[PDB]
């Protein structure tokens, strides 16, 4: 590497829609606010760097969010990333926060595949032998007793 | 330029831990300098409880990091000394937490001084203020009396709480040991902010 | 809106003021809130 | 329907307990189900009147002046908190998306 | 060695019914749908296989029989609710009145 940010493939100048409060105590809402969005995902570099506000980095990655910020950044970045994946018509909000408290609520995210079910429910024997693979996870409740 | 930025947030971390600073505090040029030909900057901490807190910022490719002899031989020897060590903290480069041996020594020293808890951070949990992070919701631990009253009130024993573990970079500011509770103020789409508690597991390695 | 989280317990509660869990008091939070503004005094000077 | 299933199976444990908590077996998976204990088929879109006021027109508006009681000086400091607190948790939640 | 039995403590330890107090319950007093279509539906299988009713106005249907018991507050029938397993073979429920609790919508 010899200038830049690792990982940082592209960066481009985006307008950005904010909103603000003023001395008077409106909040107005801003569209002159610049700033720059990434392709690839390096929270750290981003804090490192002193032309970049490190308080207010957004990362489209749940895995950077999670090592970085920890476990509840890491569920309100599944809400985003599971509603921006939605559209325009998409569900309740109750629904994304029940999807992102299921997988966070062992500390780190767990999956919806079998390894996910495998960490959230391990003694849930039934219910993985009807999720995949029963022959497998039968044999290995009948070693595990 | 993770040094200078380690040097400034992790003196933040002591004041947001309220324990107070045994010595005084040098600039970033002799922090730096002493990190790079020393190997490590020790900085001493201590806490309300009158404990002694103990902080080892690891050079990024220094001959601490690299051997086991020699971080062993730091831990035997810093251990032995009188303080009252209520927690020591390693604050060490990314790639140096696969790095199977120095896992190896910090789980042997964890077990030969049971009463001492030792933890390896990466640099990225004290290169910002994490508390004043806006993802970050905020973390408070409850104490034992008012989470045991929480939980009597729910009829759920510890276990059945969701758990968090003692390495999330909020809980580590807060100096959140496992088996103690955390409470949280989401924001929340639905309900504007709402508060769940969290039971403190075991760290990563 | 002081009673309004006890709509997540029962009337039993209610009677027996009985303490309210800090999240019982945050999820009524919202509705305390547009009560508040649709409720105001400004707002029911004709409602008896 | 392969994410479908998938997906129904990691979730279908969840089901409300007498809390109205979402719990797994008898652990928690949700302090509250929607955080707000609600449920979906029964909601409605409503505006807050006070979140984008400015100071000096909350006090047009909202600030009730044919009484010099300071109760309702703590009502209109009760009004400007809230909007203050929905500014505030809402503002955060635009920054980190 | 052993058919998996002998060592077997298969029989799990009875448990004992452990009833909360009335001023210290702390779910709702009134019936969710399901609660409220159970007990419906309990009372009106029960008035099919025996037929006996408290009601004033004849039916020609149990289930309108068992409707208005609930509506009227004569149904029979209490909502337990359990909250716990405790490893102490300890059951807690909370015994509610369904003519004392308020009913749903249903309609």
């Amino acid at each position: 590497t010899i200038r830049g940010i690792p990982g940082i493939k592209n960066a481009n100048v985006v307008k950005l829609m904010r909103h603000r409060v003023d001395a008077q105590g409106k909040l107005v809402r801003l569209d002159n606010i610049y700033a720059i969005k990434t392709n690839g995902t390096n929270i750290f570099g981003a804090m490192l760097d002193d032309n970049i506000d490190p308080y207010t980095i957004v990362s489209s990655s749940i895995g950077d969010t999670m090592e970085l910020y920890g476990i509840e950044a890491a569920r309100q970045k599944i809400i985003s990333e599971i509603r921006t994946v939605m559209g325009d018509k998409g569900p309740n909000h109750r629904h994304l926060l029940m999807y992102a408290d299921l997988m966070t609520r062992t500390g780190q995210v767990t999956s919806l595949e079998k390894a996910g079910l495998n960490a959230r429910e391990p003694s849930n024997v039934l219910l993985r032998m009807a999720l995949s693979s029963p022959v497998q996870v039968l044999t290995d409740a009948a070693v595990d007793s | 330029m993770a040094m200078q930025k380690l040097f400034t947030y992790i003196y933040e971390f002591i004041e947001y831990r309220k324990m107070v600073l045994l010595e005084e505090k040098v600039p970033y040029d002799k922090f730096v300098q002493m990190v790079l030909n020393t190997g490590f900057f020790r900085i001493n901490a201590e806490t309300l409880n009158h404990g002694i807190v103990s902080v080892f910022i690891f050079g990024a490719n220094g001959k601490y990091v690299h051997h086991g002899g020699d971080m062993r031989t730091l831990l035997t020897n810093t251990l032995n000394e009188k303080k009252h060590y209520e927690e020591l903290i390693l604050i060490v480069d990314k790639p140096v937490l696969s790095k199977k041996n120095i896992l190896d020594i910090i789980v042997e020293q964890r077990a030969a001084n049971p009463t001492i808890v030792i933890n390896i951070y990466p640099y990225h949990l004290f290169c910002i203020n994490i508390p004043k992070v806006s993802a970050i919701p905020k973390h408070k631990l409850i104490t034992q009396e008012e989470a045991q009253e929480f939980l009597g009130r729910e009829y759920l024993q510890p276990q059945d709480l969701m758990q968090i573990s003692a390495s999330d970079p909020p809980v580590v500011w807060l100096g959140g040991r496992p088996g103690d509770f955390v409470q949280i103020e989401r924001p929340s789409e639905t309900a504007m902010h709402a508060v769940v508690i969290r039971f403190i597991t075991k760290s990563k390695i | 809106c002081k009673n309004l989280p006890y709509v997540f317990i029962n009337n039993i509660q209610e009677r027996l003021q009985t303490p309210i869990p800090v999240y019982l008091k945050r999820a009524a939070s919202l509705m305390r809130m547009l009560i508040r503004i649709e409720l105001a005094t400004v707002k029911t000077l004709n409602i008896t | 329907g392969y994410a479908n299933r998938k997906a129904i199976f990691g979730l279908q444990s969840c089901i409300v307990d007498y809390y109205r908590r979402v719990s797994i077996d008898t652990r928690l998976v949700q302090q509250l189900y929607g955080e707000d204990g609600l449920d979906a088929r029964q909601l409605e879109t409503v505006r807050f009147e006070t979140i984008m006021l400015s100071d000096q027109e909350l006090e047009d508006k909202f600030k009730y002046t044919g009484i010099q009681s300071p109760l309702f000086e703590e009502e209109f400091s009760r009004l400007k908190k809230d909007r203050d607190k929905y500014r505030q948790i809402f503002l955060n939640v635009e920054n980190f998306n | 060695e052993s058919p998996s039995i002998c060592e077997g403590f298969v029989q799990a330890s009875s448990q004992t019914l452990v009833i909360i107090p009335d001023n210290e319950r702390i779910t709702s007093n009134v019936l969710t749908t399901f609660e409220a279509t159970r007990l419906v539906a309990v009372r009106a299988q029960q008035l099919a296989i025996n037929g006996s009713t408290m009601l004033k106005k004849k039916y020609s249907s149990p289930i309108d029989i068992a409707k208005q018991e609930l509506f009227n507050r004569k149904i029979p029938l209490l909502v337990m609710r359990c909250i716990k397993v405790t490893p102490e073979g300890q059951k807690i429920v909370e015994i509610w009145n369904p003519r004392e609790m308020g009913i749903p919508l249903l309609d």
